[PDB]
């Protein structure tokens, strides 16, 4: 999936908020590499995307 | 005179008020109290105090 960098934070075993409570929950004992790059060259547009 | 009586009574006593002030303590953790640890702490900082 895509999100704000910002975010990112939130993709992390047992994390609150709204990218973690209301869009995508790990698990607490989550076994997984999390895997992370800026996409602004792919999907970001002159008056937004 | 029954001293030894006495003694065997006092000795369960205190075992048993040192056991229940125990409770008190904080063995380092941030509180003693496991509702205040859980209003203060996310998920995972709460787990481990």
């Amino acid at each position: 999936f895509v999100i704000r960098g910002d975010e990112v934070r939130q993709i992390a075993p047992g994390q609150t908020g709204k990218i973690a409570d209301y869009n995508y929950k790990l698990p607490d004992d989550f076994t997984g590499c999390v895997i992370a790059w800026n996409s602004n060259n792919l999907d970001s547009k002159v008056g937004g995307n | 005179a029954l001293g030894k009586l006495q003694d065997v009574v006092n000795q369960n006593a205190q075992a048993l008020n040192t056991l229940v002030k125990q409770l008190s303590s904080n063995f380092g953790a941030i509180s003693s109290v496991l509702n205040d640890i859980l209003a203060r702490l996310d998920k995972v900082e709460a787990e481990v105090q």
